RNA sequence: GAGCUACCUAAAAACAAUUUUAUGAAUCAACUCGUCUAUGUGGCAAAAUAGUGAGAAGAUUUUUAGGUAGAGGUGAAAAGCCU
RNA sequence: UCUCCAGGCAUACGCGUAUAACAACUCGGAUAACCAUUGUUAGUUAAUCAGAAUAGGCAAUAAUCACACUAUAAAUCACCUAUAACUUCUCUGUUAACCCAACACCGGAAUGCCUAAAGGAAAGAUCCAAAAAGAUAAAAGGAACUCGGCAAACAAGAACC
């Protein structure tokens, strides 16, 4: 199973393959994380309206950008977001980021 | 060297070595104005 | 319309329709060579 | 009580006087225009035939022609004028470099020529983000700014120039127009200004190069194409202030290669073009979309510093914008100046063996924080 | 001999503004065509100019390369077109 | 410097030195000036602009700001498994007022940007005839013109075979 390998039966078939269970929902200990107003970050709406406005359209000096340019910056533009959070957690300098990393397993 | 064969090379070979030179260049004033360091030639069309 | 000029310059269709290989593509084409040849044309094909 | 004509040039003559004329009904158009995009979509709506500049370029001395291009001067050394744990940067740094060497696992490169140009582009993106990270809690600014990998930055002007030579046109004069269309490795975008370097005037003795020669015999060659003028995001975007630049050098132009052409002299000036015309660059955009150009020029200096860096040894570099009255129209009269800061290349460290880095110089590193440390007064 | 023209194949391109039951719809540019008149008639031109007109998101127009050849080809048949 | 006109700059295809300077004043430009002509000498500089390892396995899901939608004419290597290789910048295009029309032809000629900041000059001098061509204005009348309201009009509306 590789990247572009897209199964026919969908979640159900990936299920049986690794032998799990699914339970809609994410846990309760990682929603309540956020519930707590200390998490919340400054300015936290517009920031992130900033970034999406950003990527979707200034990043760029042309009219309508792509989605194989916007589509990564999105993501690592919230990650940058949520790592801001070093000032309230000096735990978060503990890890670290890689990418184009290879997984696999038999 | 112009007007001459070069021994075809394939991986391993020895170095090419032309121990007489076939190739002829004048130094010429140049045309237009250039910078101090720059010197102007005319060599053979088969000279890189 | 104003006719004259039917010619519309292009390299690639000159040698493709009327150069060397063109011509040697076919026998008649390689006597074509051979009457120029022997007529003692400068130029044998485009 | 006679109201005589004023003594001005005819609007539609065909002389020169009545040119000039028509040309300042145009820019009047750009001193009533409310919007910076007006300003700036009616400076670079005409499309000519530009130099197009490349920061990173083989050319022979192409420093001292950017200089000329650009009004800039450049003074060796640094521009003139907190406990942060070094043992705790220097750990991560090292790791850093560790990462991407020695650990990290993926498909490599098809081509086996980018394998080495690939390396060092992904521990300099790791530095940049640990750094950028590490650094956040004791400059606040930083947590804040944007960080941009491989954007463009854009910047069209005008200055000096020229008869055309030849054609229909032969005798006419015709603007040099130049472009830097650059892509820096990262650059990192504030929202505040950072404070100047120098009082706004500053003179020194020293004096900008004078090229005899055109910029073609520095091999240069003209395009026309879209004007850009762009900071690395759209004037919309709140964050329009430059921070740092970070620039790898290619692997063409590294140190190794040039020892070999026989133009060992160029090592540095490598890094100082490339300094002047990607830092230019940035802040004539920056002034640009504050409303200055060359009819109106800038009132604040404007300061950005570049890190220059061949993978494994670095060059730091600041720039002051003073003047965005380059043509020779607004440069007639003219005292001010652009300065550019620059310091000789130095190794950040030296090699890594088993799993661990050799030469790791403290001093370089010291240099990185220094300039990610500079924050708006 | 299909660098013109007829038809086809492949890869491409262009179409503003204004209205509309939303389209081989409407108004009208660019663009394509060529209704009527005058000029021109060894002309600017071996078919043009100047006005006036027709279509103008489509059976549209246009670009590049390829294809079909005279006992033939192509043809929304004018016995029209194939330098 | 003034008066006036309003398709310019790039690329593609094509062209092949018509490019630039000097010197000439035979020929060429349908005339001069000046050169597009003759002779000599020069020119267009690129790692970014442009041109120029092998064997297997394998794919239901358009585009239109792609979201909501609607639609019908149904609409573009990658990725993976193995094998092999284990540091490189040479070559070619680049000038011009240019091409197809026998011509320095009121013609034909693709795309991008822009619409005057770019590009240009309708008058060799004089005269104010007829005829001829084009533009504007018209007392009273208003199709009586003419094969026909052709052409023109301060009109550009209606209707029927
Ligand atoms: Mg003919
Ligand atoms: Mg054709
Ligand atoms: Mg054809
Ligand atoms: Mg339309
Ligand atoms: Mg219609
Ligand atoms: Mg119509
Ligand atoms: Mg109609
Ligand atoms: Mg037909
Ligand atoms: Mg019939
Ligand atoms: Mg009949
Ligand atoms: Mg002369
Ligand atoms: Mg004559
Ligand atoms: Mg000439
Ligand atoms: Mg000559
Ligand atoms: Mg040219
Ligand atoms: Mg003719
Ligand atoms: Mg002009
Ligand atoms: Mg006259
Ligand atoms: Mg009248
Ligand atoms: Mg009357
Ligand atoms: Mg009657
Ligand atoms: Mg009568
Ligand atoms: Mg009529």
């Amino acid at each position: 199973f590789h990247q572009r390998c897209r199964l026919l039966e969908g979640m159900k078939q990936a299920l049986w393959l690794t032998k799990t269970k699914l339970i809609e929902g994410l846990p309760k200990k990682v929603l309540s994380l956020v519930d707590d107003p200390a998490n919340h970050i400054e300015n936290q709406e517009q920031r992130v309206l900033d970034i999406i406005s950003h990527a979707r359209l200034w990043h760029s000096t042309e009219d309508i950008p792509k989605r194989e340019t916007y589509c990564p910056l999105i993501v690592d533009s919230l990650i940058q977001l949520c790592k801001s959070q070093i000032l309230k957690h000096p735990s978060l300098a503990r890890r670290t980021s890689a990418q184009n990393c290879t997984l696999a397993t038999t | 060297a112009r007007n001459v064969l070069y021994p075809l090379y394939q991986l391993g070979g020895p170095q090419l070595r032309v121990f007489r030179t076939n190739f002829f260049i004048q130094l010429v004033r140049p045309g237009t104005a250039q910078p101090e360091d720059t010197v102007q030639f005319r060599i053979p069309m088969e000279m890189t | 319309r104003a006719r004259g000029n039917e010619y519309q310059p292009s390299n690639i269709k000159r040698k493709h329709k009327h150069g060397w290989v063109r011509r040697l593509s076919t026998p008649a084409g390689v006597q074509v060579i051979l009457r120029r040849m022997l007529k003692g044309r400068k130029s044998l094909s485009h | 009580v006679a109201r005589y004509p004023p003594i001005v040039a005819s609007m539609t003559a065909d002389s020169k006087a009545a040119r000039q004329r028509r040309v300042q009904r145009w820019q009047a158009t750009v001193h009533a225009a409310p919007s910076v995009d007006e300003k700036i979509r009616i400076l670079t709506k005409m499309q000519f035939k530009k130099y197009v500049v490349h920061p990173q370029i083989s050319a022979l001395n192409a420093d001292r022609w950017y200089q000329s291009f650009t009004k800039t001067v450049f003074v060796s050394g640094l521009p003139p004028a907190p406990s942060l744990d070094l043992a705790a940067l220097r750990a991560a740094v090292c790791d850093c470099i560790l990462q991407e060497q020695v650990y990290v696992r993926r498909r490599r490169p098809r081509s086996l020529f980018d394998r080495r140009q690939a390396l060092a582009s992904s521990i300099l993106d790791q530095v940049v983000r640990t750094l950028v990270n590490l650094l956040a809690p004791l400059n606040p600014v930083l947590s804040t700014a944007a960080l941009d990998c491989k954007r463009s930055v854009d910047f069209y002007w005008l200055r000096g120039e020229e008869r055309i030579p030849a054609g229909h046109r032969k005798g006419h004069i015709d603007a040099l127009r130049y472009q830097i269309n650059d892509k820096p490795h990262n650059q990192i975008r504030i929202s505040k200004q950072l404070p100047e370097f120098v009082p706004l005037d500053y003179s020194i003795p020293t004096e900008i190069p004078v090229m005899k020669c055109k910029p073609d015999k520095l091999p240069l060659f003209r395009r026309q194409y879209e004007n850009s003028i762009f900071t690395g995001s759209k004037t919309a975007d709140p964050c329009c202030y430059g921070h740092t630049q970070f620039h790898l050098i290619p692997d063409r132009l590294k140190r190794e290669r040039l020892i070999r052409q026989n133009q060992a002299e160029q090592v540095e000036a490598v890094f100082r073009a490339n300094a002047i015309a990607s830092l230019f660059a940035w802040t004539g955009a920056q002034a640009m979309y504050q409303g200055f150009w060359s009819e109106a020029d800038v009132t604040r200096p404007f300061v950005s510093q570049a890190v220059i860096t061949d993978g494994k040894y670095f060059s730091f570099f600041c720039y002051q914008l003073n003047t965005l009255a380059l043509t020779v129209q607004a440069d007639q009269n003219n005292p001010r100046k652009n300065l550019c800061w620059g310091s000789q290349s130095q190794p950040l460290y030296e090699t890594v063996e088993d799993n661990d880095v050799k030469g790791f110089d403290d001093g370089t590193l010291l240099q990185i924080v220094h300039f990610l440390l500079n924050k708006p007064r």
